[PDB]
RNA sequence: UUGAGAGAUACAAUUUGGGAAGAAAUUCCCAGAGUGUGUUUCUUUUGCGUUUAACCUGAACAGUCUCAUCGUGGGCAUCUUGCGAUUC
């Protein structure tokens, strides 16, 4: 519904990560999202048609 | 009849003459009322006693 | 909770929380026990929703005592958390009064739900 | 099924001009008696109550707000109980047959207490109301009453006494 | 907010004055009186003075029937008409103050915060619909 | 008497089965032929037929109880209407303050 | 299609 | 005659004539109210059988 | 179904569900197979079109000497199928009226025949045939048995509330009727009227009192059986036939009595 | 200022600058609910026809209003002293009113006015069980009824059988909404008066009290046997 | 032209009860009913009532940026002269 509305919560602790997304990550109007099954790799697609790709370096 | 009144009324329950003159001319109403002499409001200092 | 007279069933509380949601969007409800009593004493209530979950329920059931004085419909819903979510606040909300407007968009929904409230009285 | 055919087994037919036949299925259905209703009367439903060791009671609802318990001897009603809400659309009986559900036109399910002997019917309890007219009913046991309404829905009430959701 | 509070107390003054000024008044009854009689004789006559008892004076006004003075011709009726017109005037003033507090409070809700769109209706009675979004 | 414990026990045996001290001693003292008894209520089944009484309280006993309740204060006690009314509102106020908590 | 068993008539 | 006999017949048959602000209803008979259940609500019976003979299902 | 499902029932052990409505068919749903039972699955087992117009009512009885479902609808007849042999075995439609109680009677003199439907009697005479009269008696509300006198003199209508007597005059292409007041008749209910004479009538009441009018026969009571206290009308007088001061009554607990008048 | 005595004794019309219904006092001097008292040497408490029900019945017109200053009156629907105060003041100090209710939330105010008014006796058990207040009082000369339950006629018929003398009066207030909404109150009231005369009541009058209450009626009747 | 039933509503006459005056004949006053001529509301009733339509709803105002509110200047007095309300 609104621009940059995505949060990553960490469970079991259920405490939302505080350092991403910041106010300058180009999420856009996040309208779909998928984690990759192997590499630890977010792909977030928004209303203007742009899948942005992040790699979660823990994996 | 005290139980069926809202909490803001219970705040200003004593200061009706100040309340109703400050409402009938558009001034600022009192904030303490009869509840001013309670022990906690006595413990508070400043404008957080109104809080 | 036994002292929670009329308690809504699931379909009635579904439409009650939906009319709460769209009244809250149209800025046509006052949410809270003190604000609901203020709308009653001013006589600008369509109906009252209360939550049969406040752990002293005697912080509620005094506005039933003055809905029986002011012949306005009132109803109980099972959960204060769900009422807060439907009101559109971040807090659990104990009672909520839907205020009167005649040029409102959801006047028909408000009337249908308040009739289905006062059918079980 | 696993017992023999009792000698008091009768069939009750309610027509639409208001006459009740009673037939007996012994040797190809002999009609024992007829209980006629007069002008502008109907019978939308009826039910039997045989509490074990007492007389048979035949209740019927016409197109109106009444429950009529018939005395089978005279062919005359021994009770015309105006049910205290709505026009009656349906009726059903308890299991053990001490309560009598009627489902009304204004959406009430009214229970009528029967266990006072034949002849007497009491108002018992109007269940939690609704809007659409309840057109048909059934019981589970003594516990719940099921009712199909005229909005395309089926409500399940709990009429179990000394429970909190009565 | 403080001029809305002024208008609210004026409305409550007039509303209590309407209530306790109409409470001590006497309105005329209009009820379909229905009396139960025997088969055709009692019905087909004129119910011969069962509560009439004079078919001139205590017969058609039922605030006080009966079975057996300072300017009564105009001045007391003038005072009655004026107290009825007084509570009618309190009703006008209370509905007018109700409308102006409704408009003032609509403006007050409108200047708070949150997204909102200027809804225009059919005729031109504009409205405001707020975004479906909860308060943080 | 007008003793409050007797009044509370009276209203208790009224609201419940009625085999208390008063009706028990009355049924004891009347034991002559174990005759046809007319109890006030039919929910007092034990106080009607628990010991030696042809018990009947049904559909004309209400008519005779209408007559008896009509002419209590004229002749059956030695007291009058005002003693009946004052002890009755005393009983009512006792049971009211008992049920309605203070 | 009738009530034919060893059951009695309208007696018991 | 034939164009007014129903009006005369209901003139003899009806009860509760207006008498000013009042109305004089007639009481029913215990004979009737103990021989017969009351007449049907023709409105709702009309509703049900009109539904069962409605236009959507094409009765012959 | 193709349209509304007005009425439906089940059997004892809930292995079958039968259902019927305004599309004049009966559907049978089965859960007899042990796989269907342990999986709790119903199958639309079968379907029979045996009715004429509707089915607004259906019931089922199941004992060791009975398992049949009975149904009836807008066509006025009644139909009986077997329960466990629904799709397979035969059925039987009972006729639209089996007149155990009669509504039409003839008197040989004047060659005339009356019929009572609900609260009206229609009378016509033989020749061809001419419809000679009708009585649409509206103060009557519910009808029961009638009888016409020999010689066509007095007809009596009789219901479980009152009864009414009508003396007739043949005036050619038409008959002329006149009532007459009899208050014992208007106060007491009648079940059957059967004309001992042209003037004396024996009358059974619904409270089982026998009258002899225009007086009172003792009837010896039967020892009530448990089935008699179950069904409270088998010890009631069903029939009485009288010709020339000897009559017969019959109560349907298997007892016929004569009675001399 | 000038007081005219009504048809029914105990009831008065205080005419003048406002011409309104009024009764005597039995708690002298003080109001009970802030009601207006107009003294003329002696004291006079105004009955409000919207606040109560029997006052609206009087203001609409009853001829055989059996609430008379020489009788005793059974009252099934008070719960609080809004109208039994005035019924006491019109029945006078001679008699007795039996205010019988069940909901023990406003019975506190019923009892707290019954202390100052000994004409009133409180019964705090339900009017559908007269076998629970058998042993308190009986054979009233008139019953008033103001329950709005489904089984109105059953409640009032059983109270009339256990406690009402013959040729006494039943005044019953019927709300049509608590029996049958979605149909008009005229068929509701006619069905109710027939349901009343099925019992030992010959019904005399009814009236609808439209400008005082919505969809109510008062029916009066005599107790036959 | 609801095929019809039941209701409020003006006129024309005939009246019913309670009071006033007179010997009555009658007259005056008060509350109403019922009958034909108009207007009108309610319930089926057949062509068909629309069997389609309505209203809500999902991320549905806003680059020609949209909106709010407080101020300022001007136009309309040949009149939108502007309500604690948007006149442009």
């Amino acid at each position: 519904a609104v621009k940059d509305a995505l949060r990553l919560v960490h469970l079991p602790s259920c405490s939302v990560f505080s350092n991403w997304p910041t106010s300058g990550t180009p999420l856009g109007k996040v309208t779909s999202v998928a984690f990759s099954p192997s590499g630890g790799l977010l792909a977030v697609g928004n209303e203007q048609g742009k899948v942005r790709l992040w790699k979660l370096n823990h994996y | 009849s005290l139980a069926k009144s809202p909490a803001s009324t219970i705040q200003i329950l004593g200061a009706e003459k100040a309340l109703f003159r400050a409402l009938k001319t558009k001034h600022d109403t009192p904030k303490y009322g009869l509840l001013y002499h309670a022990s906690l409001v006595g413990q508070a200092t400043g404008k957080n006693k109104g809080k | 909770n036994p002292k929670a007279f009329p308690l809504a069933d699931a379909a009635l509380t579904q439409q009650i929380l939906d009319v709460v949601q769209q009244a809250a969007n149209l800025r046509q409800l006052k949410k809270g026990a003190n604000e609901a009593t203020k709308t009653l004493n001013r006589g600008i209530s369509e109906f009252i929703i209360m939550a049969a979950d406040c752990e002293p329920i005697e912080i509620l059931l005094h506005l039933p005592l003055l809905c029986e004085d002011k012949n306005v419909p009132y109803v109980f819903v099972p959960s204060r958390v769900a009422l807060g979510r439907a009101c559109g606040v971040s807090r659990p909300v104990i009672a909520a009064s839907i205020t009167t407007n005649d040029a409102s968009a959801i006047k028909t929904q408000i009337y249908a739900v308040k009739d289905k409230i006062e059918t079980l009285l | 099924i696993n017992k023999l055919t009792p000698s008091d087994l009768r069939l009750a037919i309610g027509r639409s001009n208001g006459n009740i036949e009673i037939w007996n299925p012994r040797n190809n259905w002999f009609q024992e008696m007829v209980i006629e209703g007069g002008k502008d009367r109907s019978i939308e439903g009826l039910c039997w109550s045989n509490v074990n060791g007492e007389s048979l009671r035949l209740f019927s609802i016409g197109g109106s707000t009444v429950v009529t318990e018939w005395d089978l001897a005279t062919g005359l009603p021994l009770r015309n109980y105006d049910c205290n809400s709505g026009v009656i659309w349906s009726i059903s009986i308890n299991d053990s047959q001490d309560k009598l559900s009627v489902g009304c036109d204004n959406g009430t399910v009214v229970l009528i207490d029967i266990s006072g002997g034949p002849g007497v019917l009491e108002h018992d309890t109007i269940l939690m109301r609704q809007e659409a007219r309840v057109l048909t009913l059934a019981w589970k046991k003594d516990d719940f009453v099921i009712g199909g309404c005229s909005d395309g829905r089926i409500r399940i009430w709990s009429a179990q006494k000394n429970d909190e959701n009565m | 907010t403080q001029d809305s509070n002024y208008v609210r107390t004026l409305r409550q003054i007039e509303l209590k004055k309407l209530e306790k000024g109409a409470k001590q008044l006497m309105f005329k009854s209009s009820g379909n009186h229905t009396i139960f009689v025997d088969s055709r004789e009692k019905m087909n006559e004129f119910t011969p003075e069962k509560f009439f008892n004079t078919t001139s004076e205590m017969v058609n006004r039922s605030e006080n029937r009966l079975t057996k003075s300072i300017m009564p011709k105009e001045s007391l009726d003038k005072k009655k008409l004026k107290k009825f017109k007084q509570v009618k005037q309190h009703l006008q003033r209370e509905t007018q103050l109700k409308q102006v507090q409704q408009r003032m409070d609509a403006q007050r809700e409108l200047l708070k915060k949150g997204s909102k769109k200027k809804i225009v209706d059919s005729s031109g009675k504009i409205s405001f619909k707020w975004k479906k979004q909860r308060k943080r | 008497a007008a003793n409050a414990l007797e009044e509370a026990n009276s209203i208790i045996e009224g609201k419940v089965s009625s085999q208390l001290e008063k009706l028990l001693e009355e049924i004891k003292k009347d034991k002559k032929s174990t005759l046809i008894v007319s109890e006030t209520k039919l929910a007092n089944a034990i106080n009607k037929l628990g010991l030696n009484f042809n018990v009947v309280s049904d559909a004309v006993t209400l008519d005779i109880y209408r007559a008896i309740k009509e002419y209590l204060p004229e002749l059956l006690p030695g007291m009058s209407d005002n003693d009946l009314s004052k002890m009755s509102l005393g009983l009512a106020h006792s049971i009211g303050r008992h049920k309605l908590k203070f | 299609l009738t009530i034919t068993d060893e059951s009695n008539f309208m007696n018991d | 005659i034939k164009t007014k006999k129903r009006k005369t017949l209901k003139n003899l048959r009806k009860d509760s004539v207006k008498r000013g602000k009042f109305r004089v209803q007639l009481l029913s008979t215990t004979q009737d109210s103990k021989t017969l259940p009351p007449k049907k609500e023709s409105s709702i019976i009309r509703s049900k059988d009109r539904w069962l003979n409605r236009k959507a299902l094409n009765k012959g | 179904h193709d349209a509304d499902v007005l009425c439906l029932t089940t059997d004892t052990d809930n292995n079958y569900v039968f259902s019927a409505g305004v599309d004049r068919k009966i559907f049978q749903f089965s859960q007899n197979t042990n796989k269907s039972q342990k999986n709790n699955r119903w199958v639309n087992s079968s379907n029979r079109l045996l009715h004429g117009n509707d089915i607004r009512a259906i019931c089922a009885y199941q004992s060791k000497g009975a398992d049949f479902l009975v149904s009836g609808g807008v066509e006025k007849t009644l139909v009986i199928n077997s329960l466990t042999s629904f799709s397979n075995g035969n059925y039987r439609k009972m006729p639209t009226v089996e007149p155990y109680s009669k509504n039409v009677l003839v008197n040989k003199e004047q060659r005339l025949v009356v019929s009572w439907s609900e609260s009206t009697v229609k009378i016509w005479t033989m020749g061809n045939y001419k419809l000679v009269c009708k009585l649409t008696l509206k103060d009557d509300q519910n009808i029961s048995t009638c009888s016409l006198s020999p010689d066509g003199q007095v007809l009596v209508v009789g219901r479980p509330s009152t009864t009414k007597v009508f003396h007739l005059q043949p005036v050619g292409n038409k008959l002329k009727v006149t009532k007459l007041d009899n208050d014992l008749l208007l106060r007491t209910s009648t079940k059957l009227v059967k004309f001992i004479d042209n003037s004396k009538i024996v009358i059974c009441s619904c409270e089982d009192d026998v009258f002899i009018v225009d007086q009172e026969v003792e009837l010896l009571e039967v020892t009530s059986t448990k089935s008699s206290i179950k069904v409270p009308y088998i010890n009631r007088i069903n029939h009485l036939e009288v010709d020339q001061n000897i009559a017969v009554i019959s109560r349907g607990c298997g007892v016929v009595d004569i009675l001399d008048l | 200022v000038v007081i005219e005595p009504h048809r029914h004794a105990g009831v008065y019309i205080a005419r003048g600058k406002e011409d309104l219904l009024v009764t005597k006092n039995m708690a002298p001097g003080e109001s009970v609910y802030g009601e207006k008292r107009i003294s003329v040497k002696v004291e006079y408490r105004v009955w409000n026809p919207f606040r109560s029900k029997l006052a609206a019945g009087i203001m609409g017109g009853l001829d055989e209003l059996f609430i008379a200053p020489g009788k005793k009156v059974l009252y099934l629907g008070a719960a609080s002293g809004t109208s039994v105060s005035h019924v006491s003041d019109v029945v006078g100090p001679e008699g007795v009113v039996y205010a019988v209710e069940f909901s023990h939330r406003p019975g506190r105010e019923l009892i707290s006015m019954a202390k100052k008014r000994p004409n009133i006796i409180p019964i705090i058990e339900d009017a559908r069980h007269p076998q629970k207040y058998r042993m308190l009082i009986g054979m009233v000369d008139c019953v008033f009824a103001d329950v709005a339950q489904p089984d109105q006629a059953r409640i009032i018929a059983l109270n009339s059988h256990m406690f009402l003398k013959d040729q006494g009066g039943v005044v019953i207030s019927i709300k049509a909404n608590c029996i049958d909404s979605t149909v008009d109150a005229e068929t509701v009231f006619a069905r109710e008066v027939q349901k009343l005369r099925e019992e030992r009541i010959k019904p005399l009058e009814q009236l609808t009290l439209e400008p005082y209450e919505r969809d109510h009626c008062i029916v009066v009747g005599r107790y036959m046997r």
